[PDB]
């Protein structure tokens, strides 16, 4: 007890004891951050949450964002691991503050959370995001927001007062305005705040780094497999517009103010029901509703911007997994299921192509088809395996990462580069995925060190290792040890050497080149050539 | 028959279908996320892909 | 003495005994098998030389056929060595017989050789084509001839009858059946006859298995660092005549008949003088004058015979090799020259690939700098330089050897091929250019026994070694010893194993894959682009 | 000055150019095949490339 109370701009809180294997941590879950988005304000920008009378309860996390849940394997924990845990509500704009016990004195720095889930899914209180361990083990103060997704997120009328599009990013900026205004009440100090994501995720971190609005709200990013100039992350204004009036009119409805009044009075429910049906289509790794090049949010596209940015005084860590494209490819591409090995074809392979990479050239599929081909064995399943879950690996995220991390290391930035290569002796998904999409967080969040949990005694190790590394990071902009040999040095990622480690239970290991060969031909040439497909048409 | 059942917003579980058939909505083209399972044999569509059984119990997932 | 004299059914001849190491060798030279293609032959398929009274005298290597003198390099042994050493003529239709001595009862297999030099050049007195060592080595009858080159050789106006074109390659069958008719008074088995040839050599050899006149002159066709279906091993109809019209209009000249006539008056060398203008321009690698698509030598392209050709029957060797696109980069791209390293820039490189790779367009270079450029390296120069050299050696022939080695083997032949890779201790072109093109013959021809040369002992044997490879072939039409462990098996090439072996100074050595990545681009790939960049204009 | 000497068909010699200059007749373009050397400065064109010297001795090599 004794500092579970804590007063807020806002009004009072009263927070709960959580149990580290090291010792208690102070939490305060579900905190309201916003005006619940509700009736006439769906679609709307947040507005900030009204002061309160009384003790606000924060012992538990409150409702998840009103989401689509991802049925594919019922029973199946990793699929449901990232499934709602807690009721499903519009008024979801809560924020969690973990902080160490008992609360720091001189002012400590501040880790925040984003969530991924493509833009369409999430939540803060999912149990691989238990901030305890890493507040526990690096004494510091850790906050996640819940913000809103789908339609409710980012549904955009371009140009409309009544649906501005981006919201969802906005739920976040309000929350790092309230932990510049309120973090001090909990021991955190508001002049080093550090951004960390992953996914989509990640790629709100990256637009917050190229939003005005936003830079002066954290001084640190670390993007973990994801970035705003992913092919999935944005979507043009023409686009957006047309997604919204399928969805009107798929949905009844009925000049953009009818139209959004009309859409702000079907249940939540209904909405859901129609999201996947207005994507363009055929497609993994595509969603309906992401963030808009708006003009406003962002004033040009996330490639323009870190083009022309300048990025001194500021320091980035970048990292993936090693198996990024794996998990992704059950949700459509023939002959893939989780429940055998996926040894597919020739032919699926080729049919696959066109799935991992939607609309494009048929001149294009070829020329994807020519890299990613072993020529000395053409037809070997378990080859063509691998190479569709590198073309889907490094053409949503690889290759998008390490182009940023290039030009902002170029740019004025320090960069510090990683790949994830070590697979959950607790995983739940068939070996032949490896290291997937999302799996190096129950680490970095020092998940294994719940006892509860079956992990192994060098994975402890590894997350708390691990846990130092991130720590190292926000505190000072430099992830290894302040000073520590004969301990491996993690060098800076550089656009020319282009340096990164490998994070496994062996020590830091360096090696050059983020998929240098496959990456000239996404970043590169890929575009030389649609730029004359589609001249030819 | 034991089936699985839900919606767009809701965790699958089981369910007596009992007497008839069970369904199994999803995206009928990539991403083929699954829309709901349920009893019954619903009309599908454009987007809509509707998979239909019987006998195997459980058959739906 | 005593079996210097012999007899053929043109006449009499007479002889000379050749001093080698191992001991004595019998040598026809310059045995008369055409009518001089002069005056009003000139452009014409050769005719059967008439018999002669008396006894001719072929001690000595007659006239090489009138050819351009390559004099990039004045007074370099790299260069001069392949130049003409006879006197020039066009009275040029002569053949060499050399056989062991005494002369072999039974009747013995036959080499017959047909010299490369871009079809431009060429001859069969060449010190480097010295028959002597491999006949008294190995026991067999070794024959080559010269045929006609340049213009002399291949200017065409299809469909005349005044210059039909590819009489060259005509020349070379005259002498085939030459040998059909004579070979036996030589101790020599019209019935065992193997064909082997380099570059161009290797690239008629390949003709003569896709005319059908032709393919009951040989039974065994070996083509080293060469082949039919190489980009400019043929020209077409439609760019044959404007070469031809172009060159006459250069000459002053003046219907096809009138044409030609006027052609024919004009001294040999104004011809030669006006040789290099004709060319289509900007390339390295490409000759005015070579064999076309006529519809009567060959049928059909190269690629087009190979394709459907029926191969039962028939047992080839084919190799390259390790450096062939090297030295050819010294006659154009810029920033290569023998008298440096030719370190270029990243700018030079970019440069030399519209060189290396002629008329092509913008998009398709590209592309091969996508393939060529180490993404983590793409600046320096050392791998710009032997990256060009591979674009230049990759396109011209590897790619079209290894292709036409897959197609034979996958419908009926019997395979075996080979990467030479050993550079000769006497070299003297600089240590960039590794092992150039043409540099496996002075060993294939056992040259390194030669005392009165500079080799090592490790080499002498490494002929010998290999002119047992040849002879092994010419014989049985399987190169590695009737039967012989524990020494390495070299295996038949195949579509899909694709093996071959490595021809060092090391034992045998197995490979899979003869570029494989590469090719898949030059053969599978780069078509499908061109078709489209084609059908943008 | 003493200079390279020769034409299309002949091997490159050594000349006594003396008094005045030499030349290094070639194709303008790739391939660069060299067509000629001797004394003076005789007109290029299209096809034709030539390089004037004068100074350096055996110097259009
Ligand atoms: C998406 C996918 O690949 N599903 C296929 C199914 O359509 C097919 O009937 C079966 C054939 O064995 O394999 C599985
Ligand atoms: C073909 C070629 O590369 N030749 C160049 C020459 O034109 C240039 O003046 C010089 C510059 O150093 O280098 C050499
Ligand atoms: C794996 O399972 C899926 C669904 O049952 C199917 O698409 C695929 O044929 C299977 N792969 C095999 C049997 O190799
Ligand atoms: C090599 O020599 C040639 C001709 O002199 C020239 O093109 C090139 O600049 C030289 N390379 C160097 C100096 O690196
Ligand atoms: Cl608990
Ligand atoms: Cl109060
Ligand atoms: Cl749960
Ligand atoms: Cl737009
Ligand atoms: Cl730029
Ligand atoms: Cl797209
Ligand atoms: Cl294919
Ligand atoms: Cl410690
Ligand atoms: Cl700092
Ligand atoms: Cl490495
Ligand atoms: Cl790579
Ligand atoms: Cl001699
Ligand atoms: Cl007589
Ligand atoms: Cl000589
Ligand atoms: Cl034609
Ligand atoms: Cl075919
Ligand atoms: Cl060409
Ligand atoms: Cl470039
Ligand atoms: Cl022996
Ligand atoms: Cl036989
Ligand atoms: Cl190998
Ligand atoms: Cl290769």
């Amino acid at each position: 007890d004794a500092e579970l109370l804590v007063t807020v701009r806002g009004g009072r809180l009263r927070g709960i004891r959580l149990k580290t294997p090291g010792g208690p941590v102070s939490a305060f879950l579900g905190i309201p951050f916003a005006e619940p988005p509700m009736g006439p304000r769906r679609f709307l920008p947040p507005e900030p949450k009204q002061p309160w009378s009384g003790v606000v309860d924060a012992t538990t996390f409150q409702s998840v964002c009103y989401q689509y849940v991802d049925t594919l394997y019922p029973g199946f924990e990793g699929t449901e691991m990232w499934n709602p845990n807690r009721e499903l509500s519009e008024d979801c704009l809560y924020l969690n503050v973990w902080t160490p016990y008992p609360r720091p004195t001189s002012p400590t720095p501040v880790l925040v959370w984003i969530y991924g889930g493509g833009f369409y899914s999430g939540a803060s209180s999912l149990d691989v995001y238990d901030g305890r361990f890493l507040v526990q083990a690096e004494r510091t103060v850790l906050v996640s927001m819940n913000y809103r997704v789908g339609a409710f997120g980012f549904l955009a009328l371009p140009g409309s007062r009544e649906a501005p599009g981006n919201v969802g990013l906005l739920d976040q900026r309000l929350a790092l305005q309230w932990v510049q205004e309120n973090v001090a009440a909990f021991g955190g100090d508001p002049t080093s705040v550090t951004l960390f994501g992953e996914s989509a995720g990640a790629a709100s971190v990256g637009m917050h780094l190229l939003s005005p609005p936003s830079r002066g709200l954290f001084h640190r990013a670390v993007l973990q497999s994801g970035a705003p100039n992913g092919p999935w992350a944005t979507v043009g204004m023409g686009e957006a517009r047309r997604r919204a009036t399928q969805l009107a009119h798929l949905v009844g409805c009925p000049n953009d103010t009818e139209l959004v009044a009309c859409l702000r009075t079907r249940p939540a429910q209904v909405l859901v029901n129609h999201e996947w049906h207005v994507l363009p289509q055929e497609s993994v790794f595509r969603f309906s509703f992401v963030p808009v090049v708006d003009g406003d949010f962002l004033s040009d596209t996330p490639e323009a911007l870190i083009n022309a940015g300048d990025f001194h005084g500021l320091q980035v860590l970048v990292g993936v997994v090693k198996d990024e494209g794996s998990y992704f490819l059950v949700y459509g591409a023939p002959g893939f299921s989780k429940d055998n090995e996926s040894l597919i074809s020739r032919a699926e392979f080729l049919a696959g192509v066109r799935v991992g990479v939607p609309q494009v050239s048929d001149l294009a599929a070829e020329a994807v088809v020519l890299h990613y081909t072993d020529w000395l064995h053409p037809e070997d399943p378990a080859r063509l395996r691998e190479a569709l879950s590198d073309v889907v690996g490094d053409h949503n995220v690889v290759c998008p990462v390490a182009q940023l991390a290039g030009r902002l290391a170029a740019q004025g930035a320090r960069v510090y580069a990683y790949v994830f290569e070590h697979r959950a002796s607790t995983l739940s998904w068939p070996l032949w995925m490896g290291v997937p999409h999302g799996y190096e967080i129950e680490f970095i969040f020092g998940i294994p060190l719940d006892p509860s949990r079956n992990y192994t005694a060098e994975e402890k190790i590894f997350a708390q290792r691990l846990m130092r590394y991130w720590a190292n990071f926000a505190r000072t902009g430099d992830p290894n040890e302040p000073r520590d040999p004969k301990a491996p040095q993690w060098p800076p990622y550089t656009a020319g050497a282009q340096q990164y480690v490998s994070l496994d239970l062996r020590p830091l290991e360096v090696r050059r080149g983020l998929r240098a060969q496959a990456c000239a031909f996404w970043n590169r040439f890929l575009p030389k050539l649609l730029s004359a497909t589609d001249t030819l048409d | 028959t034991m089936c699985y059942s839900h919606t767009t917003t809701s965790r699958a579980i089981l369910t007596n279908c009992g007497e008839n058939s069970c369904y199994r909505k999803s995206r009928r083209h990539p991403p083929k996320m699954v829309l709901g399972r349920g009893c019954g044999c619903p009309p599908g569509d454009d987007n809509l892909e509707v998979k239909c059984c019987t006998s195997p119990d459980k058959c739906n997932y």
